[PDB]
RNA sequence: CAUCGGUUUGGAGCGGCAGGAUAAUGGCGGAGGAAUGUGGCACGGCUUCUGCUGUGUGUUAUAGCCUCUGACGAUACUGCCA
RNA sequence: CGAUGAUUUUUGCCCUGCACAUUUUAGAUGGAUACGAAUAAGACUUUUUAGUCGCUGGACCAUAGCAGGCUGGCAACGGUGCGCUUAGCGGAAAGGCUUUGUGCGCUUGCCGGCGGAUAGCAAUGUCAACAUGCGCGGGGAUAAAUCCUUUGCAUACGACUUAG
């Protein structure tokens, strides 16, 4: 029989399977499409969310009842310290997807981004990147020759960028270290700039400007295992029922014998990997600046 | 069928009354003379008091082409029955033996109107002398003077399963 | 007919089943297979009537879990090989170790550019189908239905294509002197009792 | 049926230059250059002389003989199109909204730009295929000329036009209104 | 000029000489169908066959009749002289090389592999020069 | 001299077989080069030798051989019908024999 | 491996004989006739008439065909060979 | 499936030149012998008229030497194998394709001399590539991870983020 009246599903079969997220860093499953007539620049970022803050400001929207008056809108900061480039990678494109072909380092890593290859750092003898190191002795042939095989052979060049934690309030001393995709130019143009920014900074100002819109890549908040009434939002069953009242009363019928991936189970709830569009960037703010 | 066309000879058995009876002969396109008498009896109890009971056959021989190395144009009449009735058809084919436009005709006739064998009865197969007796233009199209045309994409069978040199179908 | 270690076949301007049973037949009977060009196969039948057929087979997947399902794989060697296996007894070690000697591509990978690559006369399109006939190019219905490397195949197909040529034109060249002085030692007693015996 | 030889002779004026290679022809005449790709019918070609070319089908049935004049039918558009010209003469109807028509020129590429059909204020935007030349009239009113050397771009422009136009949620037996073509002829007089 | 490329088939007529179980010679004297010829040849009995089980040759037997009997075919081959014009072509010459190689033995083909050996060792005298 | 092979190649295809049940006792065999009955008459009677390796030495050789002969031919593409002394295992089904050039008839 | 005996599957198997319309055809000779009319002839459009070609005429000419037939001579097919 | 960092002061590890022996083979037993495209079309020449080629790989290359030995001469200054060695190209899974000079061989292009027997009238009558192990030689480098304590960006427990 169908059902006596209908009603909308719970929850979202596009998001699933709700599982935590692989790492605790969200990773850009896409960049944005390379054009080719752009200036060469970066296409990503990662900062901390710091906390969330009230703003008053005016509105400009000709046609609404609130035009030329003031809202109040929460705001999110994110600190976002420089980034250092200390690596690049080219991407040859094959039948079978993006290949990653060579990945070059900068000649001096720092102990931050030195610690992410570590998992007993205190222990160890540090031996990560020495002979490496060595190889730009005084003529660094060898770099140049991988970076010229980037040059004839990648398609795409992504950058090694690692953040600056040191300069956050956390007490985490590992540095996190992401690609960034090069957008604009040629790979010719991509590599040298990969090349001129090693051991470099990079700042927010050169990558995000003032009202621009832009996408937020995270691993949402955890909440451990959770029931079905609240990690898929069904309802609670009545008062008065036997064995409890935060379930899903039928999770199936009789045929097909087996229970279907559509049906609300209890599991995992948050701590998932979200890409959020469209957050407008109201304020680009300057660490030395005082005010 | 391969078939071959036969004169087959039967009369009734004679009589005390009738001590000559009429001797009856029939042009049989069958296989073998075991058909041949067979199909002989299936039309002299369609049209004369007889069976093969009282009845005798006389004489069966093999009609031979006159000139089997000679084009002809050769007209059928047929009376075949269908699904919904029974049907007269007159029809057109070239070949250079009597039997072979028949055997034409059987695979056409199952081919265009799933008649079988034991569906259709041949009235008449008759040689077209004159050009102006040839009726039906999908024959008459080979009458025509000077007559030639090529033979466009040809096909090669192979004898190996795996060719090393790319295929052509010139001709 | 020859028992060959490997051979070789260029897939393109072939019929995708007959292409298919004939390959099953061949590495059952321990033959190693390499197909290339496996975008460039045909199926009788305009392109809409074979994209109804593939989504058709698109819309076969298990009820209770989609995961568990039928594994609609878009790629033009993908759909040979599918091809392939419904001619095979895969279930058992015997067709495993036969679709163990099976590979198929698209386009022309190395080191299978500079071989030889053979076709299939039972199966190629030009000898088979009626000439008004219409047919679809594996690749097409592979694009149609979420193949996403059909461009990139196409430019490293015209790559190749460029280094082939390069190839032939230098083999041409060498060819052409030696039937130059294979004409200079013609006329020479060796060359004449050859004649007699057929050489 | 199987027709034994079917056959058409084409017609080449005295200034036109018929190429035929691989069913690929190349038309040349005194207005310029048109290709047309016939490789989806099994035809051949053989020159009759300078002037008489002979189109043969062997051994077709009736829809591959069918397919035969056909192909006469477009070489010859492709002969009168680089000789003679072809030109689409378009009359802008309207009951009380007059239609707006004008020839820009936006992102290098030419476009019809339709303003106020039936006072709607959706601008419409035909674009302009190459080898084809919209015309406002001078001495007609109400007149769009949309000439060229291929009939097939001029057809299907003219077409875009006049489809780009159609009356919606509304008796179209009342609503007539709309760009259609009046006259079909070529752009030299004969 | 209008330099239209024109098909090179070879058409089935009467006088078209064919090959028949790839051995034999034989000639078309009628046509009797799409499919179906009459052949007749001084060497091949005269006989209605399909044209798929011949192949058509480069030669015709010129000014031949319609239905021509076997003594005017045979007239006409000898005077035309079809076997010589038959045998002086690429094709008859390939048929008689396989035949002459099928025809050897062992001990021929060791000598056929020992001239090969001088005609490569001169062939590649020569072609280190030229 | 680079070339020492005296036999013809051969390959075990199958047994005997309907649909549903094999007859292990009956081999089928493809020998290289024969496609026609015809052509595998010429191998009817001639000896066949499956030639495999085992792990334990024998008299100091780790090669062992069953033998057999060309019976018959199968079918109409010159496929011949071989029996062994014991029957090849069907672990070997497309592997390569050896069809030998004797008892020589020519 | 050879030979024997029994069963059995074959060969591009070979030869001899018989029958049929004592095959029908075919080749040769004779008689007659016609057209999808050869040559020739008469009008033509493209060719220094460059398998030129079309349309008419009529009956073997610078091709031939068809029907009837007279004496031969084969083969096919089906049987048999102790 | 890819790229990248570091890879045990242990008698352990990596690379490489040999040599010996072992387990295995979905099954070597001369060579996987490379344009592309069309097919009612291709490729040559004269000319764009025409002629010729294919009508299958029964092809081409290689193939003679105690499973290929030991020796000699003649003719050419070639061929082929191995070894260093020069340069270029190849990123789709490039891991291969050409190339420079040079040394050692062999050469059946031709002519010779010596040797093979007995495995007995057949018995696969044992000759291959991959890998591992073990003895040397030549170089080369000198780690991490887990438990534990801690953390709460996490969490039923594992796991995870941290720090030591």
């Amino acid at each position: 029989s169908h059902r006596k009246y209908e009603a909308p599903r719970h929850g979202s079969l596009g998001f699933l399977p709700r599982k935590r997220a692989a790492k605790q860093r969200g990773r850009v499953k896409s960049f944005p499409k390379d054009v080719k007539s752009k200036p060469v620049a970066l296409t990503a970022f990662l900062g901390y969310k710091a906390g969330m803050t009230t703003i008053v400001r005016d509105l400009d929207r000709p046609g609404s009842k609130m035009h030329k008056r003031e809202v109040v809108e929460a705001a999110t900061v994110v600190d976002t310290p420089p980034m250092v480039v200390v690596g690049v990678v080219g991407y040859v494109e094959t039948p079978r997807g993006l290949r990653s072909l060579t990945t070059v380092w900068a000649e001096h890593l720092s102990e931050e981004v030195r610690r992410r290859f570590y998992k007993n750092w205190y222990k160890s003898k540090k031996k990560a990147f020495t002979k490496y190191s060595g190889k730009y002795a005084t003529d660094a042939k060898q770099v140049e020759t991988e970076l010229a095989r980037i040059k004839k052979y990648a398609s795409v060049v992504r950058v090694l960028a690692h953040t600056q934690i040191k300069k956050t309030p956390l007490s985490q001393k590992k540095a996190h270290l992401a690609e960034i995709q090069i957008n604009g130019g040629s790979v010719s143009d991509k590599v040298d700039w990969a090349k001129e920014h090693f051991e470099k900074e990079v700042s927010v100002d050169s990558v995000f400007e003032q009202d621009e819109m832009i996408d937020v890549i995270a691993v949402t908040k955890g909440h451990g295992f959770e029931g079905v009434t609240h990690r898929w939002g069904t309802k609670k069953l009545p008062r008065k029922t036997h064995r409890g009242l935060r379930k899903v009363a039928c999770i199936g019928a009789w045929h097909p014998a087996n229970v279907n991936w559509t049906v609300a189970r209890a599991g995992q709830n948050g701590y998932h990997h979200r890409t959020s569009i469209n957050h407008k960037v109201y304020r680009v703010g300057k660490g030395t600046d005082e005010a | 069928s391969r078939l071959n066309e036969y004169q087959v000879i039967g009369r009734n058995l004679p009589t005390e009354s009738v001590p000559e009876p009429k001797l009856f002969r029939m042009r049989i396109f069958a296989p073998n003379t075991v058909v041949a008498k067979s199909r002989y009896w299936y039309f002299l109890q369609k049209l004369h008091k007889v069976k093969k009971a009282s009845g005798e056959i006389v004489s069966v021989n093999i009609i031979s082409e006159a000139k089997p190395t000679k084009v002809k144009t050769f007209g059928i009449w047929l009376r075949y029955e269908s699904r919904s009735g029974i049907h007269n058809m007159y029809k057109e084919y070239r070949d250079v033996t009597r039997v072979g436009a028949v055997e034409t005709m059987y695979q056409d006739l199952a081919a265009r109107h799933r008649a079988r064998f034991r569906s259709i009865h041949i009235l008449k197969v008759v040689e077209l002398e004159k050009t102006d007796d040839v009726k039906r233009q999908y024959v008459k199209q080979f009458l025509t003077k000077d007559l030639k045309f090529p033979l466009p994409h040809r096909v090669q069978k192979s004898k190996k399963l795996f060719q090393a040199t790319a295929p052509t179908t010139f001709y | 007919s020859s028992f060959e270690k490997v051979v070789v076949i260029d897939g393109k301007g072939h019929l995708l089943g007959r292409l298919a049973s004939i390959v099953s037949k061949q590495i059952l009977n321990g033959q190693k297979v390499v197909v290339v060009r496996c975008e460039e196969l045909n199926i009788s039948g305009e392109f809409f009537r074979n994209k109804l057929k593939y989504h058709d087979y698109l819309r076969k997947a298990t009820r209770y879990n989609k995961k568990k399902g039928p594994f609609h794989f878009r790629a033009p060697s993908r759909i040979l090989y599918k091809a392939i296996r419904g001619m095979i007894p895969h279930k058992t070690a015997r067709g495993k170790a036969a679709l163990e000697r099976l590979k198929v591509f698209e386009g022309v990978p190395p080191p299978y550019d500079k071989k030889k690559r053979v076709v299939v006369p039972q199966a190629l399109r030009v000898l088979r189908l009626k000439p008004g006939r219409k047919y679809t190019t594996v690749g097409k219905l592979s694009s149609a239905v979420g193949w996403k490397y059909e461009s990139v195949v196409e430019k490293l197909e015209e790559k190749r294509k460029v280094q082939s040529a390069e190839y032939y034109a230098k083999k041409k060249a060498l060819t052409k002197k030696l039937n130059a002085a294979k004409a200079s030692t013609a006329e020479s007693e060796a060359a004449q009792k050859l004649a007699a015996f057929g050489y | 049926m199987k027709y034994i030889q079917t056959d058409q002779i084409l017609d080449i004026p005295e200034g036109v230059t018929v190429d035929i290679k691989a069913r690929v022809v190349k038309v040349t005449g005194p207005r310029g250059e048109l290709t047309k790709d016939l490789k989806h019918i099994d035809v051949t070609f053989n020159k009759i002389n300078n002037r008489a070319i002979k189109i043969t089908v062997h051994n077709g049935d009736r829809k591959h003989v069918a397919a035969l004049r056909t192909v006469k039918s477009l070489i010859a558009n492709l002969i009168t199109g680089v000789t003679k010209g072809y030109k689409y003469k378009m009359r802008f109807v309207y009951a009380h909204f007059p239609i707006n028509v004008n020839i820009i020129k936006k992102d290098g590429q030419d476009y019809v730009e339709i303003r106020n059909f039936l006072g709607e204020k959706r601008v419409r935007e035909v674009k302009i295929h190459e080898g084809v030349t919209m015309e406002i009239s001078s001495t007609q009113k109400d007149e769009l000329i949309v000439s060229g050397n291929s009939l097939e771009a001029v057809s299907q422009n003219a077409a875009d036009i006049q489809q780009i136009c159609r009356v919606r949620n509304k008796d179209i037996r009342k609503f007539l209104d709309g760009i259609y073509v009046s006259e079909r002829g070529t752009i030299v007089e004969e | 000029s209008s330099t239209v490329k024109a098909a090179n088939w070879r058409f089935v007529e009467v006088g078209r000489v064919v090959l028949v179980d790839n051995k034999e010679l034989a000639t078309i004297v009628e046509i009797i169908d799409q499919k179906r010829v009459l052949i007749d040849g001084p060497k091949i009995q005269r006989q209605a066959i399909a044209l798929a089980k011949i192949v058509l040759t480069p030669i015709v037997l010129p000014n031949l009749p319609r239905g021509s009997r076997t003594a005017t075919v045979t007239k006409k081959w000898a005077a035309a002289d079809i076997d010589a014009k038959w045998a002086a072509s690429g094709w008859a010459k390939k048929l008689a090389n396989k035949e002459r190689r099928s025809q050897l033995s062992d001990f021929e083909r060791f000598q056929v592999m020992v001239l090969k050996k001088q005609r490569r060792f001169a062939t590649k005298k020569a072609l280190v020069k030229a | 001299a680079e070339s020492h092979r005296l036999y013809v190649k051969g390959k075990h295809i199958s047994y005997q077989r309907s649909k549903s049940v094999t007859n292990p006792n009956v081999s089928l065999i493809q020998i290289e080069g024969v496609a026609s009955p015809k052509d595998a008459k010429f191998y009817l009677g001639k000896r066949i030798a499956y030639v495999y390796r085992a792990p334990k030495e024998i008299r100091g050789s780790k090669i062992r051989v069953i033998w057999g002969k060309v019976t018959r031919t199968h079918g109409n593409n010159g496929l011949v019908r071989a029996n062994f002394k014991k029957n090849l295992p069907p672990k070997t089904f497309g592997a390569s024999v050896r069809i030998m050039l004797y008892p020589s008839n020519i």
